[PDB]
């Protein structure tokens, strides 16, 4: 869940249009990730990892660290 | 009126909206921890929408009070009050009411643009996609649908404390300025009643969509 977390961090940067590194335990809404951006992040992770994810993905695991453990578990 | 929220909710529900972040606003002390680690954009929308909410609350006689957030991020209103808040680029808005007159309310504001690539398929039922294609040209029906689905969740959650997915409601949009949401999952509320359908209203003005749902008492 380490290699994958930084890739999730990269997709978040693309959705937010940002270049700074992200705190893995920082809830994504404090970065300004709204509901539309979470949809885009969910769809980008499906296409990037080739796997199925629920669209309530980001709201289940609201941090990079939580997302990476979820995504590694079933992937 | 001239305000977007006021045009889609009855007058018994006071509302307030600002299209910019005025200089010098600040959160209440109890609200500061919720944005202490948040980016400036997020801080600003949080602070401004709560100025709006406290303005609407004062009309109902409620004095300055923090509006904290619950377990799924829902705003925590004073007892006897229901309400909804929304922020997007160029809009901060809030509406509130007393439980003696309305059971629940949700609002959502979106820019009147097409949805980003891929989003419509994520949020629309196959039947909804055909219905949007039959609607008259000149309106971004895809963004209206996404807006109305969120308003449906915002009205649904204070009543059920349950998740509602995008595939869990069928929204029908009328050029009227009205829409309907048909709940496709079990709709047991927390008062015993069953929630099957919501009545919604929508307006497009100043480059924004605004949708609203009032659940009558
Ligand atoms: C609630 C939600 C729609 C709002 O996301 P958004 O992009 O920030 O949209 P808005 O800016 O218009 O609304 C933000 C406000 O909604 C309120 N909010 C957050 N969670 C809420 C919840 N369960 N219930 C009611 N209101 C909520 C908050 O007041 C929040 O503002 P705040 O964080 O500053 O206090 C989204 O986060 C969500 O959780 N969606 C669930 C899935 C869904 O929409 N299904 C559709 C059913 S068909
Ligand atoms: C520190 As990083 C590359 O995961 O945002
Ligand atoms: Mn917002
Ligand atoms: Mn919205
Ligand atoms: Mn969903």
């Amino acid at each position: 869940p380490g290699h994958l977390a930084s890739a999730i961090a990269d997709e978040i940067r693309a959705v937010l249009r940002s270049g700074d590194p992200i705190d893995h335990h920082r809830p994504l809404e404090t970065l300004g990730l709204d509901a539309l951006m979470g949809l885009e992040l969910r769809n980008r992770l499906e296409a990037s990892l080739g796997i199925t994810l629920p669209v309530a993905l980001v709201w289940a695991y609201p941090t990079i660290s939580d997302l990476a453990t979820a995504l590694c578990e079933r992937m | 009126t001239d305000q977007l929220i006021a045009s889609v909710v009855p007058e018994l529900l006071p509302s307030a909206e600002l299209y910019e972040d005025p200089p010098g606003l600040e959160p209440l002390p109890e609200e500061e921890p919720l944005i202490a680690k948040s980016v400036a954009k997020r801080r600003n929308e949080f602070i401004t929408v709560r100025y709006c909410a406290r303005q609407a609350l004062s009309v109902l006689g409620i004095p300055e009070v923090p509006i904290l957030k619950g377990d799924k991020g829902q705003p925590l209103w004073p007892d006897g009050i229901v309400g909804s808040m929304t922020h997007t680029e160029g809009f901060r808005g809030a509406v509130v009411g007393r439980t003696g007159e309305v059971r629940s309310v949700g609002i959502d504001a979106e820019p009147h643009d097409v949805l980003p690539n891929g989003v419509l398929k994520s949020i629309a039922l196959p039947v909804e996609r055909d219905e949007l294609d039959a609607l008259p040209a000149g309106t971004h029906w895809d963004r209206l649908l996404f807006c109305a689905k969120e308003t449906t969740y915002k009205a649904w959650f204070p009543l059920t404390a349950r998740w509602l997915g995008f595939e869990d409601a069928h929204i029908t949009i009328d050029p009227d300025g009205t829409f309907t949401s048909r709940i496709l999952v079990d709709g047991r509320a927390n008062d015993g009643t069953v929630l099957s359908a919501f009545d919604g209203r929508w307006i497009i003005d100043k480059g924004l969509i605004l949708t609203a749902i009032v659940v009558p008492k």
